[PDB]
């Protein structure tokens, strides 16, 4: 599902710039946008455990 | 049974949003206060969600909110919102709308058939200070 | 429900709170240790390596218990600090009494007895920290031990605690030479297993800490390898992996020709 | 450095009153050499070089900047550490800020870049290349500006000075807008904004980004509300910095107000708290245009255009 | 979630959480913004002293307090717990001074204060300290900035923010902080980080800032804070 | 040991000698006998050196914690009461006889605290073995409200009389002039005596001593 | 979140101490109200005095206590808790004077009482006694001082404060009156306090249904104004207002 979303979001990047064209930059930006992680915010709760 | 039924509701939602019966031209929008507590399956960056953030208005966006809200309203010529926007705060769009409504209500209640900088000042103070009256050892 | 207290037996005879602590150890940063006939060593991962953190302390998980012993902690930070201080106190009490360093097994037994008392007595939750001890004593030479939240300890040639400990221990089991492992090979194996267990991109040197204990001129020396040495080891491992991949590619090309 | 500071103050008084004596004194002070052990005479010399360039710019003697660079490049090459680029950047900026076109800017900047490349001062070379791209855009050599900017940003995406990367991407967007490739200008602008919302953006850089975003929004989407918002943000930033690129932001806000079919607000906005220091023909042109639009008079509109040709026309 | 295992501090939840200490950390995060930046030649601590009214005499209760001639401390969280912890820190520093005729190192003071917090987070009849401390010292020849949590864990920081908007503060510090930053620039960075999460007008007398350089920790006077605010604005 | 203190116009001047004797042999030549209690409070110590040293250290720590808590300068009354109560709790085994002196908000205060915990607030005090000679000088040449320089001279002369007429008194004279503004700590204020210029030449050349073993260990860098 | 409510030492999932908040609710339970204001050189506390019976000795009924010769307090909340905390404050002041040789500063006594209360808020041995103490005194270097010692360990110092049922209304009134010439005299401060109480309670005071304690720089001894003085203040200031 993440890979299909990567393809879809690269296609959406292409659509934004009135394009029908996908490039390596488009796939890389799609990967960044889709695999966005909401890691822990608080360093204290993160560092409770050694 | 209650937690299990809530999970059942979520499972049915996942099913219907992306499952054996792929919908045609049926789009979905879901609004939330935080997406961190959301289920990974529903949050699945696939055929279930594309994520967008609605942050608190920036200064520029606050200028736009004030302009839009006040366009329909009519005011004096010395009532510049151009600095009420610049005054720092964490007021949201609902807060700005409440400020405008309260200033208009102030003017109509006190007759004074204009809306002026003093009305906006009082409404702004009221709305911004509404977030108080909590306990002070917590801070 | 048989887990509301540390001093409650399940109807099957299981201390669910002690088991909870044992499982919870899995949140801790992966630490591991290898024993070599030349010396012994620990490696450990830095779970949190934020760029705004300072590096005031030379080691976050590896502590020096006395002249002839070090230990890596894995678990709750407060409990780990308490137990490190208590280990130092135990070792120095033994040294005061007998005028010779506490043997590693005795030190491990003392701390594990403390842990057992915590698991057994009153309203005290068990120490949620596992420990890896390395040391040298006049009786059994280089030794490596592991200790659990329950106060149970064992002696190991190679082992791993914390995150992905199952994968790390399986890898060591596969690729550890029971009696022909030197310190250089031990360091190489440690880097290999850490690379394959951390599961975070390339093996960043700043995200790993390695310590080695060895006898030299009749005195034990515990050295936490500098970042330069760690980087060199990681680079050598990466070169080895690249060479293996080149060999596999050449084999694939030969198979294609065939 | 009490005697040095006294010499500086004497040169400053002569800059104010008798500029030629100051020029000669600073020329001698720059000719002076620096003890390798003393790290304060070096500061004295760099300050003297800067003030000599200031004298040249103030007097319009922009013909000597080439010599200044030529005999200051063979320097110790250790000013501060990794921040000596600031002095040369400011020197070149002041040189090109000449009020009279000396005619030798492009090739001089090119030889500066070549010298930086030879000396292996990569960061200074990147700064010089960005300055050269901006110079190309200013002189309307848009194709060469775009070629050099594309090369520079390709180099810059993979290293530090994300502020310079943002400036170069903004220049790329601006050259696309000037060349009418609006979708590519917007793409470059969006890339610049994405890079900029990951670092500290000084008020000047934020104002530049906001003004370019407003310009592009006015050009392409026809959301003059958002264009006006961005133009106001740029105006505020340039006002805080007290930059001369604030009359332009004011003019563009008044233009957005006109195109929103609400020219009544042009006078109310010009009669604002912040829109008073900039009063003049610049704001009067657009006040007249708003009045002509309010009266809906084509004759009045053309009258305003011809009367204020300098303000309303010649600014594309 | 694990609902049953959240009222006690002497029981592990099935997944290993100690939920009550995380709740204490939530109490910390729901506190006044405070910022700490470790400059190249010093350290700076700031924290909003915004009062709930004009009646509160904002010169009586301080939030950035000294602990020694070379150590100071700010907090985010509950003020009473902060008072307890600052008193204990002063007592520990004095004990260290009496034993070793030498000012306590900042690292050691942080260790001992974290030990105190651990003592308070290991029973059922005691509530963990609902504060996070930011300790700033000038031990040796270099500055130290440490954090201490209710859990008894202590960190060394380059720069950090805690309180209501710690996420925004940390992003801002990532953008703005550079290692080779003089204390004078670090003070401006601290005040700007506060401004980014400070509602209302940041007047000189509703913000509290303390510096720690080789001359020793010192809480800047309101006149000095006014000068810094004017220079920043 | 000889220590003295006199309250002059603006503030106080304390003055001690420098010597600690282990029995009847000079053990220390430069013992510091004027101990710090707070920036405005100093106490001269006499009697058992360890007792007085650690007593002043403990009271200084307590008073500094007190000052940090309150937020204002400590008071000589506070220091005096702390010392008095401690020395009384110890029924007299803390052989620390102190001359406390400071300048708080309420002017200058000078106390004479005794080992058993009996304090005499006085304009001028003297304590130690030479306390009798110091008080002789004070009685003979003390006046109300003397200037700072005159008070320094008086206390220095009293301590010098103690030095020259009491065995077990110091070599150097240390002073501490405290006032609402200044905290001069003169160390040493004067050197009434100094070892006679070494008249011998005895350094023995290398090889004079007979060695048996060597274990030169090359310490790492 | 109601499970995290029966124990003083349990943090709510969002980090709140509901039992401490309930102690504050207990403050707002005696029905009475108290106000305090400091001028240039005086501090004044005024408390509503209810004596709802002819058989109740009004002399014994009171909420103004003399903590020491130069420090006074007005207590609002449960009466038993108020008197217990008053005894504790007197004991702490006596100990301070014994140990350190000078009278306890008002801010120091407030910090001591606040620390005592914080101890109960942290450990689970007592309930946090539900009373609010407003202390007034004359500090030789600072001047008049008014402080609060709420039952959670918070003790900020005040230009003017209130406690009890109408603390919010009194706070708003005093904010308005202090934004304009906070510099008050003795008579002006007594005026401000009495007027604040009267306006918030929506009643004009008899000389008896009010109790006033005062400290002044000229006379820095806590004095409880008599009925004649209270009546004089009320009549004169109402007339000349």
């Amino acid at each position: 599902a993440e890979v299909k979303g990567v393809c879809t979001e690269a296609g959406m990047y292409a659509l934004r710039e009135r394009r029908v064209h996908v490039t390596q930059e488009d796939f890389e930006m799609a990967v960044a946008k889709v695999m966005q992680k909401d890691s822990e915010k608080n360093m204290s709760i993160k560092k409770l455990w050694k | 049974g209650a937690d299990r039924e809530v999970q059942r509701i979520l499972l049915e939602l996942l099913n219907q949003m992306d499952g054996f019966d792929q919908n045609v031209n049926v789009k979905v929008i879901m609004a939330t206060n935080r997406a961190d507590t959301l289920d990974p399956a529903l949050l699945r960056p696939g055929r279930l969600d594309r994520k967008i953030e609605f942050p608190l208005p920036d200064r520029r966006q606050k200028r736009l909110i004030f302009s839009t809200i006040t366009s329909k309203m009519n005011l004096s010529e010395e009532v510049d919102l151009e600095d009420y926007v610049a005054r720092p705060d964490k007021i949201s769009g609902a807060d700005i709308n409440s400020i405008c409504q309260e200033s208009g209500m102030l003017a109509v209640r006190e007759n004074r058939y204009i809306v002026l900088a003093k009305d906006f000042e009082k409404a702004y103070k009221t709305v911004i200070k509404k977030d108080e009256q909590e306990h002070e050892f917590y801070k | 429900r048989y887990d509301s207290r540390t001093t409650i037996f399940s109807p099957e005879g299981r201390l669910y709170q002690v088991e909870y602590a044992m499982e919870a150890i899995g949140h801790a940063g992966t630490c591991l240790g290898i024993l070599a006939n030349d010396g012994v060593l620990l490696a450990a991962e830095r779970r949190n390596i934020h760029k705004l953190l300072d590096e005031v302390f030379f080691s976050e998980k590896i502590y020096k218990l006395n002249e002839d012993m070090a230990c890596s902690v894995a678990g709750i930070t407060s409990d780990a600090n308490v137990l490190t201080n208590e280990l130092r106190l135990i070792a120095q009490r033994y040294l005061l009494q007998y005028q010779e360093p506490i043997p590693c097994e005795q030190l491990v037994t003392a701390l594990c007895d403390i842990k057992q008392a915590y698991t057994q007595f009153g309203g005290k939750r068990p120490f949620g920290v596992s420990l890896l001890y390395i040391g040298w004593d006049k009786h059994y030479g280089f030794q490596l031990y592991q200790s659990d939240p329950s106060g149970n300890y064992g002696g190991w040639k190679a082992t791993c605690i914390g995150n992905n400990s199952a994968a790390a221990v399986s890898m060591l089991k596969q690729d550890y030479k029971e009696g022909e492992m030197t310190l250089k090979s031990a360091l190489a194996l440690a880097i290999k297993v850490l690379n394959k267990t951390m599961d975070v991109s390339k093996l960043s040197a700043e995200k790993v800490e390695i310590a080695t204990l060895t006898r030299e001129n009749g005195k034990t020396v515990i050295r936490v390898l500098k970042q330069k040495e760690v980087e060199q080891l990681i680079k050598k491992h990466e070169e080895e992996e690249a060479k293996a991949e080149r060999e596999k590619k050449e084999k694939e090309q030969k198979e294609k020709d065939k | 450095a009490a005697a040095a500071v006294v010499e500086f103050q004497r040169a400053q008084s002569l800059l104010s009153t008798d500029r030629e004596a100051s020029i000669d004194i600073l020329h001698s002070i720059v000719k002076r050499d620096i003890q390798e052990n003393d790290e304060e005479a070096v500061q004295v010399k760099e300050q003297s070089i800067l003030e000599l360039g200031s004298l040249l710019a103030k007097t319009g003697q922009a013909a000597e900047l080439g010599g200044l660079l030529k005999y200051v490049r063979p320097f110790l090459n250790s000013i501060s550490k990794a921040k000596a680029a600031r002095l040369v950047r400011s020197l070149l900026d002041l040189f090109l800020d000449m009020e009279a076109a000396t005619g030798q800017e492009v090739e001089l900047c090119l030889e500066c870049i070549e010298w930086a490349k030879s000396e292996k001062r990569t960061f200074l070379r990147q700064a010089l290349e960005a300055r050269l791209v901006s110079l190309y855009f200013d002189t309307k050599r848009y194709q060469e500006a775009l070629h050099l900017g594309s090369q520079l940003l390709r180099e810059l995406k993979k290293m530090d000075d994300k502020a310079l990367l943002v400036e170069v991407q903004l220049l790329e967007s601006k050259t696309y807008h000037a060349l009418s490739n609006l979708p590519k200008a917007r793409a470059a602008l969006t890339s610049a904004r994405t890079t900029a919302n990951a670092i500290y953006c000084p008020p000047k850089l934020q104002a530049t980004l906001d003004m370019q975003s407003g310009i592009i929004h006015a050009a392409e989407e026809k959301d003059w509300k958002t264009a006006y918002s961005y133009f106001y943000e740029a105006f505020e930033g340039y006002d805080s910095i007290d930059s001369p690129k604030a009359i332009t932001s004011l003019k563009y806000m008044l233009l957005c107000k006109i195109m929103l079919n609400t020219p009544e607000d042009v006078q109310a906005l010009v009669s604002g708290k912040l829109a008073l220091r900039y009063a003049g023909r610049q704001t009067e042109a657009l006040k007249c245009v708003a009045q002509a639009s309010k009266n809906r008079s084509l004759a009045d509109f053309e009258k305003a255009l011809t009367d204020y040709r300098a303000e309303l026309r010649d600014d594309p | 979630a694990e609902r049953g295992y959240s009222f006690s501090l002497t029981t592990f939840s099935p997944s290993g959480k100690l939920v009550q200490i995380e709740y204490a950390l939530a109490a910390v995060a729901g506190g006044a913004p405070s910022v700490g930046i470790k400059a190249a030649n010093g350290v700076v601590l700031a924290t909003e002293k915004k009062q709930k009214s004009i009646l509160y005499d904002e010169r009586s209760v301080h939030k950035v307090e000294p602990i020694t001639k070379h150590i100071g401390l700010v907090y985010s969280g509950m003020g009473p717990d902060y008072r307890v912890l600052v008193h204990r820190a002063r007592k520990l520093a004095q004990q260290y001074y009496l034993v070793y005729q030498e000012p306590i190192p900042t690292a050691q003071l942080v260790q001992r204060v974290a030990s105190v917090m651990q003592e308070y987070t290991q029973s059922g009849g005691v509530r963990p300290f609902g504060v996070s401390l930011l300790i700033c010292g000038w031990n040796e020849g270099r500055p130290y900035l440490f954090q201490s949590d209710p859990s008894g864990a202590y960190f060394a920081w380059k720069a950090t923010a805690m309180g209501k908007n710690y996420v925004n503060g940390k992003t801002f510090l990532e953008k703005r902080y550079n290692e080779d930053l003089e204390l004078e620039d670090a003070i401006h960075t601290a005040i700007l980080t506060l401004k980014e999460s400070f509602e209302g007008q940041m007047t000189e007398d509703n913000i509290e800032v303390g510096i720690c350089n080789e001359a020793g920790f010192r809480r800047l006077t309101p006149t000095e804070v006014k000068d810094y605010l004017a220079a920043i604005a | 040991t000889t220590i003295a203190g006199v309250v002059y116009k603006d503030g106080i001047v304390l003055g001690a000698d420098t010597r600690a004797t282990e029995g009847m042999v000079v053990a220390d030549k430069n013992c510091s006998k004027i101990h710090f209690i707070s920036p405005n409070i100093y106490c001269c110590g006499a009697g058992t050196a360890a007792d007085t040293d650690m007593t002043t250290q403990l009271i200084s720590s307590n008073l500094e914690l007190h000052s940090l808590s309150t937020g204002r300068l400590p008071r000589v009354v506070t220091a005096n009461r702390m010392l008095k109560q401690m020395l009384f709790r110890y029924q007299g085994y803390i052989g620390a006889a102190l001359v406390l002196g400071g300048v708080d908000v309420t002017g200058p205060h000078l106390y004479s605290i005794y080992p058993h915990g009996s304090t005499d607030k006085l304009p001028y005090v003297t304590m130690g073995s030479g306390s009798l000679a110091a008080m002789a000088v004070f009685e003979d040449k003390f006046r109300p409200d003397m200037e700072e320089e005159e008070a320094k001279n008086l206390v220095s002369e009293a301590i010098a009389a103690g030095i020259f007429n009491d065995l077990g008194s110091g070599s150097n004279i240390d002073l501490c002039v405290i006032s609402k503004n200044k905290l001069d700590f003169l160390r040493p204020y004067t050197v009434p005596n100094k070892k006679g210029t070494r008249l011998g030449r005895y350094r023995c050349e290398k090889g004079t001593t007979a060695v048996l073993t060597e274990k030169i260990t090359p310490l790492e860098i | 979140s109601a499970g995290f409510d029966r124990h003083i030492t349990i943090f709510s999932p969002e980090g709140r101490l509901y039992q401490v908040e309930y102690a504050f609710k207990a403050i707002n339970q005696g029905g009475l109200t108290s106000v305090a204001v400091r001028g240039k050189d005086c501090a004044v506390i005024v408390t509503q005095k209810k004596v709802p019976d002819k058989l109740l000795d009004s002399s014994t009924v009171t909420h103004l206590f003399k903590i020491t010769e130069n420090i006074g307090c007005v207590m609002t909340g449960m009466t038993a808790d108020s008197r217990s905390q008053v005894q504790r404050a007197r004991y702490e002041a006596a100990n301070w004077k014994y140990k350190y040789g000078y009278e306890i500063p008002v801010d120091m006594l407030c910090k001591r009482i606040a620390d005592i209360s914080q101890v109960y808020t942290q450990n689970a041995e007592m309930r946090p006694l539900g009373c609010c103490m407003i202390l007034i005194g004359i500090d030789e270097e600072q001047g008049p001082q008014v402080y609060k010692c709420d039952p959670a360990g918070y003790y900020c110092g005040f230009k003017a404060t209130a406690a009890g049922v109408k603390q919010t209304e009194s706070t708003s009134f005093l904010e308005k009156k202090v934004k304009k010439k906070f510099d008050w005299t003795f008579e002006q401060t007594v005026e401000t306090a009495i007027t604040c109480l009267s306006t918030v309670l929506s009643i004009d005071f008899k000389p008896s249904e009010i109790e006033v304690g005062v400290v002044t720089v000229e006379n820095p001894k806590f004095r409880i104004l008599t009925e004649a003085e209270i009546d004089a203040h009320l009549v004169a200031l109402a007339e000349r207002d």
